[PDB]
């Protein structure tokens, strides 16, 4: 749960965008386990985001999914129940942002894995 | 600094017996002489007679021909107005003010005060179109006046609902450009002094109001020579037709007191309401965050330069806060919030005046709620604490302020937007797996009563402490 | 200080005979220095008027209870 | 006093003994001072003063402690 408290760090300690992941990766063994990753980060931000939404994060978020897990991205921003929201402002944002996945690819799982990413397709 | 060596050398040079002879000799056989005989006469004792000598002085030096009509007080009459011992009309009212500050000996007060109500009536009429602007912009007053007698006939309340709505000028007698008329901007920062009461003589130098005025420009308006504003309507302000007007290069414009960050819908707004061109030139249409940091930097006016860059920080009620504006973002729409600064306005109709008037004062209050958190106040160094809350600007005259609840473990956001004039709409966006941080009618109350971003957030902190 | 307030009058006066000299001869900063210094020799002649008046009553107070109070003790 | 007639010689020169009355002025007030006690330094002769009064109040002093509480009877 920590991990929440350093992204409000980030967040109110504003970063280079690049020592990002520098101070994100210092918290943790950077391997040992990713089942703690980004599966609440945007959620987060986005809900306390509310009726706005929330620069400076997201491309945090863009300049890290760059080389990082996507599986988890699909399984949240699917199941991102928004619909009760429907804010139609963060919603536009998350499809901007999304739009790179098929864009450029939907990377592999490496196992067993990849098949569940075809779930979250 | 080389003043002594100077000294030195006319104290050599003069030697008395040579001096008084010289000067003796050089009296029996341009415009310096008298500025400083009369600069060194501002500072010296003068009598009723030197005292009008001096004035009339000062007054050839400043170009006005007034010559002198009586002992005690002179009739001060000068191509543009004729004030009474006590041209195109003569003294309207005895006011006391300017008589007592010419009579003191801070004149220049007095002449400066003279020379601005009388460049108002040099407009580029040639004796002639000079004379109808100065016709049309009395008329111009006088239906101000009947309008704003109006308002008041329909709710003769305190100055405080004046300032909240109504006329869009000070509350001074008619003399020229300021005549009688109510508060257009609502200023927090006046409402008290370390403190507002409905006086006669009551707060005309506070507010951030301005009185009308006529401006020359270029296209030449249809200016009402007559009034035109006679029969207003019971809660509405109504008027008739003309004839009539003349095409004269000069409109009834409301320069406020500063150039307050207004957004492009706020320019669409105005130019719709007034038809006249609202930028009389091309204007540079810069960001409306940059406008608005721009705005909260020249609105301390003082050599203390801060430079905040966004991140500004201060001491709380019981703790110490801080925010971060973070210009320079997309707006809802999908574009930056690009916006400019309004200072000036034409009006060419003064039947419709009110209402544009209304919503700059309505904006600019939003702008002043916002801006509330922003001072030079240099709160470094300060480790534990320092709850910098996001105050950015989410859509139209919204402001969006994400903080770190404490009471919770998320953020949580608090959007204010300006509903009404007086009444902006709050809501506190919280985390469904968080605590009740404060309700909607305790953020409503901190904000229609208080309305300071920093003083917003410590009210929040404090009822987050409390609940 | 007589000595003084008479030094600043006369150099005071002086600087206004040279400037009126020099206004009267052709058709600033001098004209200030002079207006300055006449100022201020204004102000010290006060001064020294008051200071001169209450040294005078004090002394003739002074010398009255001195001689008073010396005479009896003698 | 001196801009009235500066302003009279202005006004005359367009196209008096201002420097005597000044001197005579001058005189007539170092000889009232003088009369009076401003011959020297000011601060000098404030406290000359201080210490008169001090020396005659203690002189009066002196004289009412000699005086009043008398000795033989």
């Amino acid at each position: 749960v920590n991990l929440k408290q350093a992204i409000l760090q980030a967040w109110k300690e504003r970063w280079s965008d690049y020592q990002w992941a520098i101070n994100m990766k210092k918290f943790f063994p950077k391997g040992a386990t990713w089942d703690i990753l980004n599966l609440a980060e945007a959620l987060l931000e986005q809900a306390m985001i509310g009726p706005s939404p929330n620069p400076l994060i997201l491309s945090y978020l863009k300049y890290a999914i760059s080389s990082q897990m996507v599986s988890c991205s699909s399984v949240l921003t699917a199941i991102s129940k928004f619909d009760d929201f429907s804010r139609d402002l963060c919603v536009q944002a998350l499809l901007d942002i999304m739009d790179m996945f098929c864009d450029r690819l939907s990377c592999h799982g490496k196992a067993e894995e990849c098949i569940g990413l075809c779930r979250a397709l | 600094l080389s003043k002594m060596s100077s000294l030195l050398e006319r104290l050599h040079a003069k030697f008395w017996s040579e001096t008084i002879k010289l000067v003796r000799q050089v009296m029996e056989k341009q415009h310096l002489v008298s500025c400083l005989e009369t600069l060194q006469k501002a500072l010296k004792v003068t009598s009723l007679p030197a005292m009008t000598d001096r004035l009339e002085s000062i007054a050839r030096q400043n170009g006005l021909g007034s010559h002198l009509s009586a002992s005690g007080t002179e009739c001060y009459i000068t191509s543009d107005m004729f004030y009474v011992e006590v041209h195109h009309g003569e003294n309207p009212v005895s006011c006391p003010e300017l008589v007592q500050q010419l009579r003191e000996k801070n004149f220049e007060e007095f002449s400066k005060h003279l020379k601005g109500l009388v460049n108002l009536y040099n407009l580029p009429g040639d004796n002639k179109l000079k004379t109808k602007m100065y016709l049309a912009l009395q008329s111009l007053e006088q239906d101000l006046s009947k309008m704003a007698i109006m308002y008041w006939k329909a709710t003769n309340a305190a100055p405080l609902d004046k300032i909240l709505h109504g006329s869009v000028g000070y509350l001074t007698p008619r003399s020229g450009g300021h005549l009688m008329n109510m508060k257009y901007y609502a200023s927090p920062s006046d409402l008290l002094d370390d403190i507002i009461l409905h006086e006669k003589n009551v707060p005309r130098s506070l507010g951030m109001n301005a009185s009308v005025t006529i401006e020359g420009t270029s296209a030449m308006y249809k200016l009402p020579i007559a009034p035109l504003i006679m029969g207003s309507h019971p809660a509405d302000n109504k008027w008739t037709p003309s004839f009539n007007s003349v095409d004269l290069p000069a409109c009834f414009f409301l320069k406020f007191p500063q150039p307050i960050p207004v957004s492009k819908a706020f320019v669409q707004k105005l130019q719709n309401c007034t038809g006249i061109p609202l930028f009389e030139t091309p204007p540079t249409y810069l960001p409306l965050y940059e406008l608005i940091t721009q705005f909260e930097l020249s609105k301390d006016p003082d050599p203390l330069p801060l430079n905040h860059n966004m991140r500004f920080y201060a001491a709380l009620p019981g703790q110490q806060h801080c925010y971060f504006l973070n210009k320079d973002a997309p707006l809802p729409d999908g574009q930056s919030l690009q916006g400019t600064l309004v200072s000036k306005i034409t009006f060419q109709h003064p039947g419709r005046v009110p209402l544009i008037l209304n919503m700059i004062r309505h904006q600019v209050a939003y702008n002043t709620l916002i801006g509330s958190c922003v001072k030079r106040t240099i709160l470094k160094e300060d480790s534990p604490g320092l709850l910098q809350f996001e105050v950015c600007p989410l859509s139209e005259s919204r402001f969006s302020v994400s903080f770190q609840h404490p009471v919770n473990d998320s953020l949580v956001c608090v959007v204010m937007d300006v509903q009404d004039s007086t009444h902006v709409s709050c809501k506190l966006y919280k985390g469904l797996s968080d605590a009740l941080i404060c309700t909607d009618d305790f953020i409503a109350k901190v904000v229609q009563r208080c309305m300071s971003i920093p003083v917003t957030m410590r009210a929040i902190r404090r009822k987050a402490e409390t609940i | 200080t007589r000595e003084r307030l008479l030094s600043a009058l006369e150099d005071l006066e002086v600087l206004s005979r040279e400037l009126i000299e020099m206004l009267a001869i052709s058709r600033e900063n001098q004209v200030l220095e002079l207006l300055i210094h006449r100022d201020g020799d204004f102000q010290e002649l006060m001064k020294l008027a008051l200071n001169q008046g209450k040294v005078h009553h004090e002394m003739q107070a002074l010398e009255k209870e001195v001689e008073k109070r010396d005479s009896d003790i003698q | 006093f001196l801009p009235l007639v500066h302003n009279v010689i202005k006004c005359m020169d367009k196209d008096q003994d201002l420097n005597a009355l000044k001197t005579k002025f001058q005189e007539l007030r170092k000889l009232i001072g003088t009369m009076p006690g401003i011959h020297v330094s000011p601060e000098q002769q404030q406290q000359q003063l201080h210490s008169l009064r001090e020396q005659v109040r203690t002189k009066n002093e002196l004289l009412q402690k000699y005086k009043s509480l008398c000795m033989f009877e």
